[PDB]
């Protein structure tokens, strides 16, 4: 999501 | 002046492990849930709005990168002092990370906007199909400096322990967002942009949050004013040291996933959509380790403060004895149940289940090189944290997915040795720092 990381991870 | 989250930091590393570990892995795992419910909902609305989405994806991650790496150096900063019995340092890093914060996020909204409607032109935009690219970018980059002020606000309670009400900030953000997701979408009928408001109204109520929290109540470790205000120059390195090269690091993870899909290309549309679709599913492996990592850097900064090595190295290896066992669980559900997950992601079912049963095996090798990282990014070393991830998934990954190739399961076959080499030689150089931390 925002909180942390990236993530996404989705699309 | 000892809230619990500094008694758990300041004690048994394995306890500091577990107990600050799940309520993030659930803060984590909770945000995921929205990408699959706001990946449901904008996928019926049509070909055209997920042009939009897909063209807002760049800047979204790029400043999702930013406002997280922040956040890690806030996080670790703070976690640092504490551990070192510095609270007039540690109140300092977090009126420190506010300002970065202030500073970071609207300069996002000043620098990008007048430059998002140039971006979608560059990539070869028609400006009827993708106007809403524009639109949908607009609402986010308005909420750019929500976006970092809630990361640095998580930053500081997971810094001084307090992973249960950065875990709340993380479920009352995403629960917002998930009911507020079919109401601005369909009942509202805003379409596309109606998910931009709603992952902007949904922020706005988390910083309320946030703000009252540590603004408001005050009832967290530190002291958060600005009556005696001291411009540190070294509280600024610090920060950075670790925030700027973590920012480029989640950019890695993902700028080098194109790079295989370009493998996967070329070896050509039928193979993206076998590997994009594997990939998604075996990536959600990685959301609990992301909570490890996060409860790693909290406890080896700590540690760190306190100036024991020990402490530091049962931690950082506690982390990746239960990230093995959690992934151990996971790889083998996924290669188990393989036509089962697959049903879910496929509505090339042959292909997938080749990918599903060797693919995620280096899921178990993960752990090594990202719990090392973590706890690189504890000590303040950020910039070794960097030069690993590089290494993993640049260097590595790609390296061997384009070695098997010059078929398909060349791909898996290259992306799990590429990881097992990788955690090989991040686990080596982690111990090495620790070694010299036991001489130091
Ligand atoms: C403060 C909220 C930030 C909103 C960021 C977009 C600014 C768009 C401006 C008007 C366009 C009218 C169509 C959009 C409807 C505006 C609703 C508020
Ligand atoms: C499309 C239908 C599904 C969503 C229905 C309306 C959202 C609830 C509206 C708020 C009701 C307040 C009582
Ligand atoms: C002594 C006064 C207290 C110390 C203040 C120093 C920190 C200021 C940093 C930015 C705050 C911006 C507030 C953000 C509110 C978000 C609301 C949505």
């Amino acid at each position: 999501x925002v909180y942390s990381a990236v993530c996404a991870a989705a699309a | 002046k000892t809230t619990k989250g500094v008694q758990l930091l300041r004690g048994d590393p394995k306890k500091a492990i577990v107990r600050l570990s799940i309520p993030m892995m659930i803060g984590m795992s909770v945000q995921t849930l929205y990408n699959l419910a706001d990946g449901i909902w904008v996928s019926g609305l049509g070909p055209e709005s997920l042009a939009a989405v897909g063209l807002f994806f760049p800047v979204f991650m790029g400043i999702i990168a930013l406002a997280a790496g922040l956040g890690v150096g806030t996080s670790s900063a703070i976690a640092r002092r504490i551990g070192a019995r510095d609270k007039e340092g540690a109140d300092n890093v977090a009126v420190h990370s506010l300002i970065l914060s202030l500073i970071l996020g609207v300069t996002i909204t000043i620098t990008m906007l007048p430059a998002i409607d140039s971006l979608f032109r560059s990539m070869g935009a028609k400006g009827e199909a993708v106007e809403l690219a524009i639109e949908y970018a607009r609402v986010l980059l308005a909420g750019a400096f929500i976006i970092v002020f809630n990361n640095v606000g998580n930053g500081i309670l997971r810094g001084e322990g307090d992973a249960n009400r950065a875990m709340l900030a993380m479920v009352l953000g995403s629960g917002l967002n998930i009911v507020l997701d079919p109401i601005f979408i369909y009942t509202l009928g805003f379409g596309v942009v109606g998910a931009a408001y709603a992952t902007l109204l949904s922020m706005v109520v988390t910083s309320l949050f946030i703000a009252y929290w540590l603004f408001v109540k005050r009832d967290t470790y530190v002291d958060i004013t600005l009556r005696d205000f001291s411009p540190s120059r070294e509280i600024l390195k610090d920060i950075l040291r670790v925030g700027l090269p973590s920012s480029l690091s989640q950019l890695s993870m993902s700028i080098a996933m194109f790079f295989l899909n370009s493998v996967a290309i070329t070896a050509g549309e039928n193979g993206v959509a076998v590997f994009t679709s594997a990939w998604r599913i075996t990536m959600l492996g990685i959301v609990p380790i992301l909570g490890m990592a996060a409860a790693t850097t909290s406890v080896t900064g700590a540690a760190y403060g306190e100036r024991n090595v020990e402490k530091l190295e049962t931690a950082y290896l506690y982390a990746i004895k239960i990230a093995f066992m959690i992934e151990l669980a996971v790889v083998a559900f996924i290669m188990l149940f393989a036509p089962q997950v697959a049903y879910l992601f496929t509505y090339i079912k042959g292909d997938l289940i080749s990918a599903l049963r060797t693919l995620p095996v280096f899921l178990v090798l993960t752990p090594f090189g990202m719990m090392t990282s973590a706890m690189f990014q504890g000590i303040g070393e950020g910039e070794k944290s960097l030069i690993l991830t590089i290494f993993r998934t640049l260097v590595m990954q790609v390296g061997f997915a384009y070695i098997f190739v010059h078929g398909l399961r060349g791909v898996w076959i290259g992306i799990v040795i590429g990881n097992m080499v990788a955690a090989i030689v991040g686990f080596l150089w982690g111990r090495m720092r620790i070694s010299a931390l036991k001489k130091t």
